[PDB]
């Protein structure tokens, strides 16, 4: 792994909803992995894809959404 | 003169308009900044007299006067034509920021329409009703014109009191409805876009239904003639406009925006 | 109302000297006026 | 950096910025070419006592001014548009950064692989060292693998903000809430600088950017250095 | 009977003559900003202060010099004074909206003024974008004044073409179609449409700006799923078509000079110059994101915005060529007036290539809020909008006053004013080509020559500026009364007399079928 | 079902002067075009007027864009600068 | 006709009218207000409201409004 | 309510050389001095509160 | 354009004060302000 590639499904300028999809698909995995008390290393691609493409403060934002209970997207 | 134009007496009312202008602006300011509403309660007051004695002039140069010739009654079909235009082209302005905001939501928003925690009114229930008061009202007025073309004044007042009742109506229910629902204006771009499109259009009823109530003194009145009530129609065409864009804001936010 | 020419003007043209005075204080002022709200702006 | 007395570009450090100058020198030749034929027309319609002030017919002459025009500004688009579809192609970048607009300085992010981040500001006048370019330098450059593909992905934390590298042909605009995406590709080592480019209140003149392109193992012991 | 005639006028004529008068007041105004402008520029270092004094200055330049100098000079000047003339109408459609018009502005120049006054100014570009013109960047009541002027300018505006599209479709001679009415006219009515559908628009954006500020709207900001992107594009959808507002009564007046000082009846290809303006109208409603080709839109959206642009050169060529066809053949007249046209067919022709240049997305990356922008714009505004102001005001000046101008002093002002606007905006082009950007109260180093050489440039139009006043006090001060005008059979303005009786065609001209 | 009145019953001032001239057939107000004459010095177009001139516009010839301009004055028929045709005062 | 509109009126609009409200009449009295969360795209506040305590929006029903801190 | 139009035309049309925002009698003067009252002394209050807010 | 001779012809002598006039009335304030911008 060096950098995210390219995702079709995000092909223009704008990149906001590749950053949050890919936040979104780390801990929807996250916490189906441990749930069961699966194994989070399977979530590691989506973890290594946000922390490359997302801001600093928009993660450091939504981690303190998720905690607070004010996180307004599906997980 | 050997045409058949309207040459206006010199009037103090445009200055009078502007001023109320300069009043309800820096009203406003005053309002929003310095926790005082005394300009702007004097400009409001000095734009209702305003458009009071402008408008009663109007009446006096046309009724009493005779100025309005075919030709001038023709420049004011026109101006009123272009005056509905500039509304339409000022709402449009309003539906493209609620298609640009609802079509493609952000993470704010938890990336979907309607946004985490709103919950929108049941368009099946007091919006269908008011749809249901607009239309009713833009056939009631349909009967109103034609009763003043075919000379019979009861059933010309019958429906335009219809019409008018029916706009109260919508008026009240849309009152009611804001006091009642579970967002506001600063619940994010659901509650802007919401109360802003449907505020403006309100206001735009008030306007309507105030129109229609000066078309109604008329009339009893004897003002309009059979043949000549330029007014009416103006009052009329407006009162489409109104219906329209309801219309629009029914299918677009309340229905398609759910 | 009066007609003809330096008569359809809100401003007099009947004495040239009154006449310069007021345009200078009438394109003056305008001119002057960016400079007076800089200086404004400054003293704050 | 622009030099003294510049008429154009600054010099092109990137292949699309060759591109740029190449399609400029193009669409010039054009501006020249057709400012100059219509002063030479406006000279020759004005220079002559010959005379002829009857009705002139308009439909043949109005067919050459309408398709030669329509023709000229096809020659333009079609270069115009390769251009912008070459730099939209997908390229593989090998290092993603982030910059984030603040009022006034700029932040720098790489964290494709550990959490490197600081703050870039301009060097005071009264702090330059000597040789140094006042407005320009700043205290921590945005180190770069040279001879690689890296995108940039720039955004805001307050007001607009525009990330802008002319010799490399780069100008995004940073907006809050935006993630926007650019390629940036240094064919040479050196020192390359851009300045805010969108208005921005009081030190928007004063939030210069400076990218410093090094060998790949150079970058890689300098992104250590900064953890 | 002064405030019966000048504050109560239900008059084409006075409430033209009182646009100019505010108009010219306004220009003073907006020459003063863009002298503080390039006095902040015209060394190295700072002068003022940081870039909010400077950007306040900058804003209130572009706001003056559109709003309260082009569009009353044009569009209230000249298009009252003229557009009833040359269709032998009595007056306007509506003749007491249209002293309201007038009457919006003076409070609207009141509210920009006292913007700069109060807290720290509105330091925003005339563009007004948030977040810095937001109520967190720019806190306190500068910004709320400014979309509160805005709003009477508009409301001005909006009225005004309602009373122009009304007054050109329904007072004409019955027998004269819309093909037998004049260019200028044309222009007038092409603009007032723009201004009908536009304005609006900016009315709803800048609506939206001012709740976002003062009732938590959260339109503009992303915490409230808002897009300051979207404010762009309602703020462009009416800006493209402003800046088509600005030139168009322009080119009006131009085809009207042009033909005057040739000694021709007519413009060459009159269907060809109708068609131009309608379709630089239409046109000018559909391109609008070029103003925003640095904001991340997409590829092919950009593909479209570069490709649609351009077309615009094609209409606006066939008015280029055709003015030059006008003075094919003429009995040439080298009057100060047909100087200033002569200037703008060459200046405008500069100014709309450079435009050409901007249309091509991809180098508008390089080129977008640099210098080379501001060249663009001010060969087309500041060389043309002003040259045909100019152009036109010396040339109905006689009929409006009914006394002559100096036409050597008014040769000087056109040689004096050609040389500063050049030296002014020629060397931005290449500090824009090499990367100084707007909105800069200072630069680095490298940029300095062109910098200096441009302020020069603004101290010598500022010196034309100067003599225009003392020309119009000399033309005043003599008094030289008008005998005879040439060409009255194709120029209906002139038949009355200079100046024309305060009812003009009360009796309405004679035209058959 | 009546009480609604008629132009007939209520126009006024210059409104009801023109509803009157035009069930006479006439246009005092000159809100129709009127109709050429062949334009030669024994047919000329007849131009009324309530004082002693007016100005004519000449369309000289059909879809001609420019319009040409003149006084005509009480007296003998004057002629178009451009075409030539006809016109007399009858004031 | 004058006729035909009046049989419009009565004999279509206004039964629907009727009907609607029926219908809205029907579905009226309050449902259940749903639990408070303090998510940050709501309750905006960048400037205090001009009226009462500038926290209150200006048709503040406390029953379903709650303000940032949560219902009254 | 009787039609009393004509009575109103007579009224309007009287020959008085009266501007027709003043030809309804002495109810409109008042009106009208009202109206500019208001209007010319707001747009004085207007100054001042520039004025003051002008300042810290 | 022909024209009558002035009414009031004003001589290079008064056409000298105008011109004076009018630069000294743009000159003056703004050279007041600029002059005394550090003192600002
Ligand atoms: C908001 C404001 C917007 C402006 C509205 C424009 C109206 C223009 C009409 C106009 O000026 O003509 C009056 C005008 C008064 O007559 P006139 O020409 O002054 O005098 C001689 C006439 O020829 C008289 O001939 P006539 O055939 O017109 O008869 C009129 C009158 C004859 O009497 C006279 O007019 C003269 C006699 C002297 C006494 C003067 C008393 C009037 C005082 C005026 C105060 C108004 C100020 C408004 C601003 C308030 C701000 C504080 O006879 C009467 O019995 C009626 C009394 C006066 C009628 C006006 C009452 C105004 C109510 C408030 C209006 C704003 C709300 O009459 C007309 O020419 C038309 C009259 C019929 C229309 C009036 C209906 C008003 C409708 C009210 C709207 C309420 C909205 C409700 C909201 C609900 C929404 C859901
Ligand atoms: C931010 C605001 C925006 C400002 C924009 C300014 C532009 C506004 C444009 C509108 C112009 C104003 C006209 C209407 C109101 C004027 C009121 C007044 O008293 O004015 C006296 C004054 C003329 O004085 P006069 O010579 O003694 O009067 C002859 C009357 O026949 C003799 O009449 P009378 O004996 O019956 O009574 C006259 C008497 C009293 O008459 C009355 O009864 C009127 C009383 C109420 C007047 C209300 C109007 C207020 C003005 C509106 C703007 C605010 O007036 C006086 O002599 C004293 C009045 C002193 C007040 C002057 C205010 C004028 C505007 C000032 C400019 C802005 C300065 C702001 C400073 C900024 C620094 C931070 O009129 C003017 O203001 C005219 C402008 C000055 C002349 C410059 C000429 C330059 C030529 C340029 C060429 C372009 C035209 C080309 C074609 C021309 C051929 C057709
Ligand atoms: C009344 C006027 C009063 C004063 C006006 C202001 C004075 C401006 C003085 C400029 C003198 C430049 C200079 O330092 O000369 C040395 C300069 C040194 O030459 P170089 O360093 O070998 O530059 C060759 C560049 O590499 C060539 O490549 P580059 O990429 O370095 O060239 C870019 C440069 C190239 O552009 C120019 O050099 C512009 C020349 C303008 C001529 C007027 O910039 C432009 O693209 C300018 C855009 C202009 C827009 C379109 C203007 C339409 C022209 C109207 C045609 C009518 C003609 C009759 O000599 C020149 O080549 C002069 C040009
Ligand atoms: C009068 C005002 C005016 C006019 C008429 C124009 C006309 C044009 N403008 Fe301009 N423009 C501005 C005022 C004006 N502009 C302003 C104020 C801005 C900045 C806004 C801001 O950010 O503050 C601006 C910005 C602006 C931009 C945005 C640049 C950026 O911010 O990065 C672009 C992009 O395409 C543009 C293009 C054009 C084009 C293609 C025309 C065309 O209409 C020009 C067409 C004319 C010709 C081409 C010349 C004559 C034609 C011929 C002789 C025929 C032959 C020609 C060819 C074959 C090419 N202008
Ligand atoms: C009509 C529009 C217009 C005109 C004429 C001008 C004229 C001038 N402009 Fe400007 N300018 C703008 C519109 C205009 N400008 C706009 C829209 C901007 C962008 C603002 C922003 O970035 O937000 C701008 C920005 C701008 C900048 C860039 C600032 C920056 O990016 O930091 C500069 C820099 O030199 C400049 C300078 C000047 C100068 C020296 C003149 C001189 O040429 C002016 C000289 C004087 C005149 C031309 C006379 C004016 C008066 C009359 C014509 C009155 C006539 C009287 C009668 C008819 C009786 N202006
Ligand atoms: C039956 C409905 C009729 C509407 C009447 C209500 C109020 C008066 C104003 C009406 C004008 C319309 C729109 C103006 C903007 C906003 C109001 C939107 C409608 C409304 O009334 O919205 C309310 C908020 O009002 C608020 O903030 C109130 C804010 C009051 C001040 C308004 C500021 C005016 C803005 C300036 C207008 C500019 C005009 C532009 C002209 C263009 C010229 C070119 C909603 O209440 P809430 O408690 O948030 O939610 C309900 C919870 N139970
Ligand atoms: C609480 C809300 C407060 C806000 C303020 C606005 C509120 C209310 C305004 C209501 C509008 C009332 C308009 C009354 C017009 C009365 C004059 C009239 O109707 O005049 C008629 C002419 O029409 C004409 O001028 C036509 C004139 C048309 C004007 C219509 C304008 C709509 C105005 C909207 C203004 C604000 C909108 C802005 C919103 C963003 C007269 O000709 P006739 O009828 O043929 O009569 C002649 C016959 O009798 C001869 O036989
Ligand atoms: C026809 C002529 C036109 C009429 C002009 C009339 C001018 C009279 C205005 C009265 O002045 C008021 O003074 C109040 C206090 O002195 C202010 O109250 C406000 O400011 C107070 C601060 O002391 C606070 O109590 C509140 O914010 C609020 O009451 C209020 O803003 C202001 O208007
Ligand atoms: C962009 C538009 C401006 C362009 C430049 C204007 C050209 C300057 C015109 C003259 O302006 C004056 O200059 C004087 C100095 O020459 C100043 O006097 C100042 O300086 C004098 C000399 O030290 C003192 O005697 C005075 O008291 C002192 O006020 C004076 O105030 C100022 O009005
Ligand atoms: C029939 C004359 C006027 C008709 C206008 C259109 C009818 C609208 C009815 C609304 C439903
Ligand atoms: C007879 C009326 C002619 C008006 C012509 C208007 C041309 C301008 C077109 C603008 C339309 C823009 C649509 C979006
Ligand atoms: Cu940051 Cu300009
Ligand atoms: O705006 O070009
Ligand atoms: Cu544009
Ligand atoms: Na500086
Ligand atoms: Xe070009
Ligand atoms: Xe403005
Ligand atoms: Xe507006
Ligand atoms: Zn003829």
């Amino acid at each position: 792994y060096q950098t995210a590639p390219f995702d079709s499904r995000f092909p223009n300028q704008n990149q906001t909803r590749n950053c949050w999809q890919n936040y979104l698909d780390f801990h929807r995995c996250e916490k189906a992995m441990t749930a069961k008390g699966g194994d989070v290393s399977v979530c590691e691609w989506y973890r290594r894809v946000y922390k490359s493409l997302c801001p600093i403060s928009w993660v450091s934002t939504w981690d303190d959404r998720r905690a607070e209970g004010t996180f307004p997207g599906k997980i | 003169q050997t045409h058949a134009y309207h040459m206006v007496n010199p009037s103090p009312w445009p200055l009078t308009g502007a001023l109320s202008a300069l009043l309800m602006t820096s009203g406003l300011t005053m309002w929003f900044h310095f926790n005082s509403m005394t300009l702007l309660m004097i400009g409001l007051t000095t734009n209702m007299l305003t458009m009071y004695q402008w408008w009663r002039d109007v009446i006096r140069e046309s009724t009493f006067q005779g100025h309005h010739t075919p030709a001038v009654q023709k420049g004011l079909r026109y101006g009123m034509i272009l005056f509905i235009i500039s509304e339409v082209l000022f709402f449009t302005g309003f539906f493209w920021a609620f298609y640009h905001s609802s079509l493609a939501p952000t993470p704010e928003l938890g990336g979907c329409w309607p946004p985490t925690g709103i919950h929108p009114l049941n368009p099946l229930e007091v919006p269908l009703l008011n749809t249901s008061v607009l239309l009713a009202s833009g056939v009631s007025i349909t009967w109103a014109h034609h009763s003043l073309m075919e000379g019979d004044r009861k059933h010309m007042l019958q429906a335009l009191f219809i019409t008018i009742t029916l706009g109260v109506y919508f008026t009240l229910l849309q009152a009611s409805e804001y006091y009642e629902a579970p967002f506001t204006i600063s619940d994010g771009v659901y509650g802007s876009t919401f109360f802003v499109a449907t505020g403006f259009h309100g206001l735009h009823v008030i306007i309507g239904s105030t129109f229609l109530i000066v078309c109604f003194f008329r009339q009893l009145k004897f003002h309009f003639t059979s043949n000549h009530h330029f007014g009416f129609e103006a009052a009329a065409w407006y009162w489409h406009f109104v219906d329209v864009v309801w219309l629009f804001l029914y299918v677009s936010i309340y229905w398609w925006g759910s | 109302y009066e007609e003809g020419p330096g008569k359809n003007i809100p401003f007099s043209v009947e004495n040239k000297w009154r006449l310069l005075a007021m345009m200078t204080l009438f394109f003056g002022s305008g001119f002057a006026a960016p400079f007076f709200i800089v200086r404004h702006q400054l003293l704050k | 950096m622009a030099y003294p007395m510049q008429l154009g570009f600054q010099d092109a450090t990137s292949p699309i910025m060759e591109e740029l100058l190449h399609f400029h020198d193009h669409t010039l030749m054009i501006v020249f070419l057709i400012s100059s034929l219509v002063l030479y027309i406006i000279s020759l319609m004005l220079t002559t006592k010959l005379t002829h002030t009857s009705t002139m017919d308009a439909q043949e002459v109005e067919t050459i001014w309408t398709i030669l025009p329509a023709i000229i500004l096809i020659l333009i688009a079609l270069p115009s548009l390769r251009i912008l579809y070459m730099m939209d192609e997908i390229n593989n970048p090998s290092l993603t950064v982030k910059t984030m607009g603040h009022q006034w300085y700029w932040s720098y992010e790489y964290t494709d692989y550990e959490d490197l981040s600081f703050d870039s500001y301009m060097i005071p006048t009264s702090e330059l060292k000597p040789g140094e370019l006042r407005l320009l330098e700043v205290d921590n450059r945005v180190v770069l693998p040279m001879e690689m593909t890296i995108r940039m992905l720039v955004s805001s934390e307050d007001v607009l903000h525009s990330w802008a590298v002319p010799s490399l042909g780069l100008k995004t605009d940073a907006i809050p809430g935006r993630l926007n995406q650019t390629t940036l590709m240094s064919s040479r080592p050196g020192l390359y600088y851009g300045q805010c480019s969108e208005i921005c209140g009081s030190n928007h003149s004063f939030m210069p950017i400076v990218l410093e392109l090094v060998p790949l193992k150079y970058f890689e012991k300098w992104s250590a250095s900064m953890l | 009977m002064f405030i019966n005639r000048w504050l109560f006028s239900t008059n084409h004529k006075d409430i033209g003559t009182l646009y100019l008068l505010f108009g010219a007041w306004a220009g003073m105004v907006g020459t003063a900003l863009s002298l503080l402008i390039r006095a902040e520029l015209g060394q190295p270092g700072t002068l003022l202060g940081d870039d909010q004094i400077y950007n306040v200055v900058v804003t209130a330049h572009a706001f003056v010099m559109i709003f309260f100098m082009v569009m009353p000079i044009m569009i209230g000047g000249f298009g009252n004074w003229l557009v009833p003339l040359m269709i032998g109408a009595p007056d306007m459609a509506f003749p007491r909206m249209n002293n309201m018009s007038f009457w919006l502005l003076p409070p609207s120049f009141l509210l920009l003024l006292a913007s700069s006054m109060v807290e720290a100014g509105a330091g925003t570009g005339w563009t007004v974008y948030p977040p810095l013109a937001g109520n967190l960047a720019h806190a306190g009541a500068s910004v709320d004044l400014t979309i509160f002027s805005l709003h009477l300018a508009g409301v001005s505006s909006i009225l005004g073409a309602i009373n122009f599209i009304t007054t050109i479709i329904n007072m004409k001679p019955p027998a004269m179609s819309q093909y037998q009415t004049p260019l200028f006219v044309w222009s007038v009515m092409i603009t007032a449409v723009l201004l009908l559908l536009s304005l609006p628009v900016l009315a709803a954006g800048i609506t939206m700006l001012l709740t976002d500020r003062n009732l938590n709207t959260t339109f503009f900001d992303p915490a409230g799923g808002g897009d300051p992107i979207l404010y762009q594009h309602l703020f462009w959808f009416f800006g493209h078509p402003e800046v088509y507002i600005l030139i168009l009564p322009g080119f009006g007046m131009i085809s009207h000079i042009v033909t005057y000082y040739s000694g021709k009846k007519e413009p060459f290809g009159y269907m060809g110059m109708v068609w131009a303006m309608m379709s630089i109208g239409f046109l000018g409603f559909i391109v609008w994101a070029h103003h925003m080709f640095t904001v991340g839109m997409d590829v092919d959206t950009r593909a479209y915005f570069t490709s649609a642009t351009m077309i615009i050169a094609i209409p606006t060529g066939v008015k280029v060529f055709s003015w030059l066809a006008t003075l094919h053949g003429g009995n040439i007249k080298w009057s100060p007036a047909m100087m200033w046209a002569l200037g703008f067919i060459f200046l405008f022709t500069v100014g709309g290539l450079t435009g050409i240049v901007l249309a091509n997305s991809s180098l508008d990356i390089v080129l977008h809020d640099t210098y080379y922008v501001v060249a663009h714009f001010h060969y087309v505004l500041s060389m043309g909008a002003v040259f045909a102001i100019m152009g036109g005001f010396v040339h109905w000046f006689p009929l409006f006053s009914g006394y002559t101008l100096n036409d050597t002093w008014a040769k000087i002002h056109f040689a004096i004013m050609f040389v500063g606007v050049n030296m002014t905006f020629f060397p931005q082009h290449f500090l824009g080509l090499s990367g100084m950007p707007r909105r800069y109260s200072d630069y680095p180093d490298a940029y300095t020559m062109w910098n200096t050489i441009s302020s020069m440039g603004s101290f010598i139009s500022l010196t034309a500026v100067m003599l225009m006043v003392f020309i119009i006090w000399e033309a005043f001060a003599s008094k030289r009364e008008v005998l005879t005008v040439d060409l009255t059979t194709t120029n209906l303005e002139w038949l009355n007399g200079c100046p024309p009786p305060y009812h003009t065609f009360e009796e309405p001209t004679y035209v058959n079928l | 079902g009546g009480g609604v009145p008629t132009d007939e019953e209520q126009a006024t001032g210059l409104e009801r002067e023109v509803m009157l001239a035009a069930r006479k057939g006439q246009d005092p107000y000159n809100i129709l075009a009127p109709k050429a004459t062949s334009g030669t010095k024994e047919d000329p177009n007849l131009v009324p007027s309530i004082t002693n001139k007016r100005i004519v516009g000449c369309i000289c010839e059909e879809d001609n864009s420019t319009v040409i301009w003149f006084w005509l004055h009480k007296g003998e028929a004057q002629r178009c600068p451009s075409c030539g045709t006809h016109y007399k005062l009858v004031p | 006709g004058a006729r035909t509109w009046r049989f419009l009126t009565f004999g279509l609009a206004l039964p629907s009218v009727a009907l609607c409200t029926l219908n809205s009449w029907l579905h009226s009295g309050h449902r259940e207000r749903p639990a408070f969360i303090p998510y940050h795209h709501l309750r905006i506040r960048t400037k205090p409201f001009s009226w009462g305590d500038g926290n209150h929006t200006f048709f503040h029903n406390p029953r379903v409004n709650p303000l940032p801190t949560g219902y009254e | 309510f009787e039609n009393r139009v004509a009575e109103k035309q007579k009224l309007f049309q009287e020959d008085n050389g009266l501007p027709v925002h003043l030809k309804g009698g002495a109810t409109d003067n008042i009106l009208y001095r009202v109206t500019m009252t208001l209007c010319l002394g707001g747009t004085l209050y207007s100054l001042y509160c520039l004025g003051w807010a002008s300042f810290p | 354009i022909t024209a009558k001779p002035a009414k009031t012809p004003t001589s290079p002598k008064e056409q000298a004060i105008g011109l004076s006039v009018t630069f000294l009335s743009f000159l003056l304030p703004a050279g007041w302000v600029l002059y005394h911008l550090d003192n600002y």
